[PDB]
């Protein structure tokens, strides 16, 4: 018993530790740069004006 | 003597950075060693220290003179102060002494006009040149840049200027180049020909 | 790709300061799935 | 002093908007209060926005409407706006221009003063050396307001950041009673309350409530309901500072002001920018926003030589909850501290939504002591804040983690929350928790744990107190 | 060496004017003497905001980030003056220094630079944060006149080669690194490791130099291919199949 439920346990860490990484090192910088560009733009617009 | 703000003394001659610093602790005098004649800056927020470092440099270290220089404190630097004037006291002659008899505080507060709060950082500068015309070795810690740099963004925002990044104007970067320029070790201007220097802190508070 | 398409804006970026604030969670939140499972991991492997 | 006759103008060069243009006035000079006179008979008053040989242009307060050219009066004063300061203007209540509103009488002028008030020098600065009381046990035992410091309330539309306002005006006070309550029968405490950029049923619920409380002998109103002239909506902050700076350095008393709605000024200051013509700064808002906001937070703290002081209580509201907004940056960067409400907290229906995890202090070391106090506050703070702390990451670590695999002690961290958020945050509209009280609750939720799991408390304090 | 010094003391408005009369100097000195010149103009971005400053007492018409619309122009009217005219000698090159404010690429100096000038270099800072000498990026670097800089009788008959196949390797490479950030080494194949060993070793040898050591071409052609005979010759897709069978092996 012991030893099925490390054997499974084994890939369940593997799926979620591939999870937590991709969304600390894919989303996280696209949406800080997006955000970036939107300050940047909004700032533009207002001293056109 | 009665001397223009907005120009700069003159020299023989200004000389390399030869000499370290001398700081109490040695963490930070052994590591990122400071040089006399030098530039600095130092991030500066509350519960961390900022005048921990004015106390520290205030007393132990070789400088001959402080120039502090203030924007939007409160009277607690100055008390304090006043109080680490007695307190923070060195055995130069083999006797406790006073730091008031050294240093000296230019400072003023948020609600004083705005001209007088930019004035503040030229009048600190010439008073540093002054004192370190004598043959001494002063050290000027102008804190609270960043309230220096909204009393500019304040000046600019009754010229008519036009905001080169968030309403500041645009010879900001001049007026910075210029003020941290007024630095570093000289031979004097004078048939004595003794030697000093300028160190600045600009205490960055982002 | 390095930006999500969308016309700058203020509400947009009302919008992706929520998207952010919501990817942040979900991170801190499956930061501690990952807690368990590694405590799991270790107590199994223990003896 | 001033012995000559006053003038009278049947000039009028134009109109236009809230502004009124006029000329051959002799030697006029700024900020020059003017009384006019319409054909119709109404009586209005204003200042003087313009001045420029012999032209002029007076800004009409009461809104400009029906002003003919040839058919006008226009009287001038020939000085600044000045108030009628007088000790006795406690138990009343104005308007925003001054003018009394409560059926009473005209106030009996004690002295008079400068509404703008003059800078107070840096050198008779004292730091601040006590605490006081609020009502409030979730401020007092974590947050302490010194005598003099300068905390602002963050809150936002649509939370009830009003009633907390009303509390804290009916139960403000003093802890001097550590010792003996005879020598605390002195005291010398008042409280002036600004309402301004305030609709109407939040206006009469303020009068009701501090009647209601009894202890409006000690407390001066000033109303400026959201009709009111837009420009009286900036003079109201001045009366109200002139009136505790007079209280405070003439009468050695311990003046606590509040300010409500700071958005509205801002507003209001805008419109007046926006109508004198001048260039926008960032955001539309005025560049010099931040001088102005300066010069009316500036005034208070304390004086070297005079026993008394002024405490400041701002409150403003956050448009669309962003914390980067000019306005709450600039007051954040002028005072010192801030206090939150969170909107999950009052959804919660918790009563008062204070949330005290983003709420800092920056006097509190030195406001709280031995002797002011007892020993035991800074330390049964830090554990409070440590316990919830570790208690509210732990719920998140359990939301997931399952409630199977949590221990014992985890089950104790969750009953601390839970009793800190039922009893030590929620206190209910009247109930006048005093510090001591407070510091007993915050005891009996640390009982819970043993010593060992207390860790920021120190053993010295733990043989005393633990135990009970 | 002539030299022109502006430090920070001096007045702004005379940053307009030094340029181009250093510049003049350069055109005497390169049509009326044959000579051979290099000029060095540094820190530009202090010139753009000095024209910035001047700009904004007349109240002109801005651009991006406020900079005058002309601003262009008078980039052009610095930058062009150089290169090689029929029936002389001497010859101008030009290598202007600029800083980029807040590493922001989209920034109008460094756009409209590149847009005049035709290249780029691009120090990297992520080199410098490794402690590496002289860390110079690689990817976004451009240089327009190789086309006709290189060929038989110039440098080498397969420079063109190399440089394609190294840049291409390098660019793989740093895909798979980013790939590996987030798949784990499980999922990595083959190649991801023999681009990672590449682009760790590239990085290492052909990048760093040191403060004075001078490579000759020759020795720098025969280091490239030191590298690219890392991979099996049935991968090396962009080079020709008649140079890899005649250089690959050995």
């Amino acid at each position: 018993s012991l030893q099925t439920s490390f054997v499974t346990l084994d890939e369940a860490i593997k799926i979620t530790n591939r999870r937590v990484n991709a969304i600390e090192h894919v989303i996280i910088p696209r949406i800080e740069r997006t955000l970036a560009y939107i300050i940047t733009e909004l700032d533009e617009r207002e001293r056109e004006e | 003597q009665v001397w223009p703000v907005r120009q700069v003394r003159p020299v023989t001659e200004k000389l390399p950075a030869n000499h370290p610093l001398l700081t109490g602790q040695r963490v930070l005098d052994a590591l990122f060693p400071c040089v006399q004649g030098g530039t600095t800056a130092i991030p500066g927020a509350f519960g961390c220290g900022k005048t921990v470092i004015s106390q520290s440099l205030s007393k132990y270290s070789n400088s001959d003179v402080i120039i502090y220089v203030g924007c939007g404190e409160r009277g607690n630097e100055m008390s304090e102060v006043l109080r680490d004037f007695p307190e923070l006291t060195m055995e130069v002659d083999g006797k406790v002494e006073s730091i008031m008899k050294r240093t000296a505080l230019v400072a003023n507060t948020s609600n004083m006009p705005v001209a007088a709060r930019e004035a503040s950082i030229y009048t600190g500068i010439t008073l540093s040149e002054y004192f370190r015309d004598m043959g001494y070795h002063v050290s000027m810690m102008a804190d609270s840049t960043s309230r220096w740099a909204e009393a500019l963004r304040e000046i600019s925002g009754r010229l008519a200027e036009m905001p080169a990044d968030s309403g500041y104007p645009a010879y900001l970067g001049a007026r910075l180049a210029s003020f941290y320029e007024r630095a570093g070790r000289v031979k004097c201007l004078g048939n004595p020909e003794r030697e000093g220097s300028v160190s600045i802190v600009g205490a960055v508070s982002p | 790709k390095d930006r999500i398409e969308i016309f700058p804006s203020r509400m947009a970026q009302t919008i992706m300061k929520a998207r952010l604030k919501g990817a942040q969670t979900g991170r801190n939140l499956l930061k501690k799935k990952s807690d368990a499972l590694t405590l799991r991991f270790r107590q199994i492997l223990k003896k | 002093y001033l012995s000559q006759p006053r003038l009278t103008y049947k000039t009028v060069s134009g109109v236009n908007g809230p502004l009124v243009i006029l000329d051959h006035v002799k030697f006029p000079r700024y900020a020059e209060i003017v009384h006019l006179t319409l054909p119709d008979g109404t009586k209005r008053s204003g200042q003087v926005l313009e001045v420029s040989g012999s032209k002029a242009v007076v800004q009409v307060f009461e809104g400009t409407s029906g002003i003919d050219a040839k058919k006008t009066s226009c009287e001038f004063t020939g000085d600044i706006l000045r108030t009628p300061v007088s000790e006795d203007m406690l138990g009343r209540v104005f308007n925003g221009s001054g003018k009394p509103i409560d059926r009473g009488p005209v106030v009996l002028a004690e002295d008079f003063l400068d509404i703008m008030g003059q800078p107070i020098n840096p050198q008779c600065r004292i730091y601040p050396e006590e605490m006081i009381q609020t009502g409030i046990s979730a401020i007092d035992g974590m947050n302490s307001i010194a005598r003099g410091q300068k905390i602002p309330i963050f809150s936002a539309a649509g939370l009830p950041h009003n009633e907390i306002a009303a509390q804290i005006c009916r139960q403000a006070g003093l802890v001097k009673k550590s010792k003996d309550v005879v020598d605390y029968s002195e005291e010398n405490f008042a409280i002036v309350f600004a309402a301004m950029g305030v609709n109407m049923e939040t206006a009469r619920f303020f009068k009701s409530d501090f009647e209601e409380n009894g202890s409006m002998d000690n407390v001066c109103l000033f109303l400026n309901l959201a009709n009111d002239p837009t420009i009286e909506r900036i003079i109201t902050p001045r009366l109200a500072l002139t009136t505790a700076e007079f209280l405070a350095y003439q009468c050695e008393k311990h003046v606590l002001v509040i300010l409500t709605d700071m958005s509205s000024y801002a507003e209001a200051l805008r419109e007046v920018s926006a109508a004198r013509e001048e260039v926008p700064g960032r955001r539309g808002f005025p560049g010099y926003m931040y001088t102005d906001l300066a010069t009316i937070y500036e005034r208070a703290g304390r004086v070297e030589g005079r026993n008394g002081s002024i405490t400041q209580i701002p409150i403003l509201t956050m448009p669309n909850d962003d914390i980067t907004h000019p306005i709450p940056d600039l007051t954040g960067y002028i005072t010192e501290g801030q206090i939150y409400v969170d909107r999950q907290l009052h959804n919660r229906q918790i009563y008062p939504p204070i949330n005290v995890l983003p709420s800092l202090s920056r006097l509190m070391k030195s406001a709280i002591g031995e002797g002011m106090t007892r020993k035991d506050h800074a330390d049964v703070s830090n554990q409070l804040y440590a316990c919830y702390a570790i208690g509210k990451d732990v719920q998140a670590m359990k939301a997931v983690v399952g409630e199977e695999a949590l221990t014992s002690d985890d089950l104790l961290y969750l009953e601390f929350l839970q009793k800190f958020e039922k009893n030590f945050i929620t206190q209910g509209p009247y109930e006048n928790r005093t510090v001591y009280e407070t510091l007993d609750i915050g005891w009996q939720l640390l009982r819970i744990f043993p010593k060992e799991m207390l860790k920021r408390i120190p053993q010295s304090t733990l043989s005393e107190f633990y135990p009970r």
